[PDB]
RNA sequence: AUUUGUGGGUGGUGGUGCAU
């Protein structure tokens, strides 16, 4: 009976959730219908009418202009590298051993 | 005075973009970006009550068929309003999908992120959390080089804060490029950071924090070349001075060891 | 006039005890 009525709240939440959205669509096609060219006519009928933005604008001419970058990583330990090497070397060896067997 | 036609109809359209969040945006917003009045039209619309996602389909309109200075405008403004509602709504201060996606956006669009939603932001003084997550963000979508570049010189003339050292920050983590003029605002940003020994400084002799140290050890590792033998060694004296421990070590020894532009 | 051929980075809008 609890999964009963757990199914029955879950698909009546679903209905609501179903019914929401059809209203909204409908509010959406009427807005669409009606104030869509209502508002375009009185958008027609009606109108609407640096130191920051100077300092950017250089800054990009002296990049366009001149560059000098050097994206360099961080430099890992010696004996990672080594160890990275070393397991490098012993797949190799592992694909050529496996390649000698077929 | 709007017309009573055009309030209703803004009145409309707002509603519809508050309840909508999926499905097909209304004819009105489909043909108010088509109209000049574009800003009288947010206004009366009160687009400051629409959801997450209509904003970011809002945005995103925005940036593809309007032009550059008034949806540079209008998303400043919609931009710093939604992004201040989200910081003071969320408890941990953090945002929404449809707003990162919106904020992608204007990222991409390049007048309306630099000049119009950066340049706002930063002078509206996002907190370090909003900072943090601004950097995350531009990390994460890059913007192009030129506007990558323009961005970190105006923070680097900008004084020393939270929101223009996050951002130095982040476009070191970036690695964009640095012209002369770049180099050059970047050793002019760490000498303003470092202390001077006749008129003294606020932000000179100030202690920076750990994000700044992170930022400048990504500086040291990444553009001693674009600083000369002479910025190099502005660098290494910030790094004795007022560098640190454990990262002013590294910057002191960039400094010294770097390549000259 | 933003995009391509070629390289290339790539996990934490992480959980997380505990002390403060």
């Amino acid at each position: 009976k609890k999964t009963k009525a757990e199914v029955m709240k879950e698909v009546i939440a679903k209905s609501k959730f179903y019914k929401q959205e059809r209203q909204k669509a409908q509010g959406i096609m009427e807005d669409q219908i009606d104030n869509l060219d209502d508002n375009f006519e009185d958008v027609m009928s009606e109108l609407m009418m640096t130191d920051l933005d100077k300092e950017y604008d250089i800054k990009v001419k002296e990049l366009q202009l001149d560059k000098r970058a050097a994206p360099s990583d961080r430099t890992k330990t010696e004996e990672e590298k080594n160890a990275e090497a070393e397991e490098k070397k012993r797949e190799l060896e592992q694909q050529r051993l496996d390649r000698m067997n077929g | 005075a709007l017309p009573e036609k055009v309030i209703k109809a803004y009145t409309t359209v707002g509603s519809i973009l508050k309840t909508w969040t999926h499905g097909k945006l209304p004819k009105l917003f489909k043909v108010i970006p088509s109209l000049r009045n574009w800003q009288d039209v947010i206004y009366v619309t009160n687009p400051e009550e629409w959801s997450p996602h209509v904003v970011y389909e809002a945005t995103k309109l925005f940036v593809s068929n309007l032009t550059a200075k008034e949806s540079q405008k209008f998303i400043n403004l919609i931009l710093l309003e939604r992004f201040r509602d989200n910081i003071e709504t969320s408890e941990d201060h953090s945002l929404n999908y449809h707003i990162y996606r919106a904020v992608k956006k204007s990222l991409y669009k390049p007048s309306a992120f630099f000049k119009g939603f950066l340049f706002p932001l930063v002078e509206t003084g996002c907190n370090v959390r909003e900072a943090t997550i601004a950097g995350s963000v531009l990390a994460k979508v890059s913007v192009p080089a030129l506007h990558s570049s323009a961005a970190l010189s105006y923070l680097l003339r900008l004084p020393f804060s939270p929101p223009t050292t996050v951002f130095i920050k982040i476009l070191l983590d970036k690695k964009y490029a640095l012209p002369y003029q770049t180099v050059d605002d970047c050793v002019y940003y760490f000498m303003r950071f470092r202390i001077l020994d006749g008129s003294n400084g606020e932000d000179a002799t100030r202690v920076l924090p750990v994000i700044w140290h992170k930022a400048f050890l990504t500086f040291a590792q990444r553009y001693k070349n674009d600083i000369t033998q002479d910025q190099r060694d502005f660098l290494l004296e910030t790094v004795r001075q007022r560098g640190h421990k454990d990262i002013g070590p590294e910057i002191r020894r960039e400094l010294l060891a770097g390549a000259s532009r």
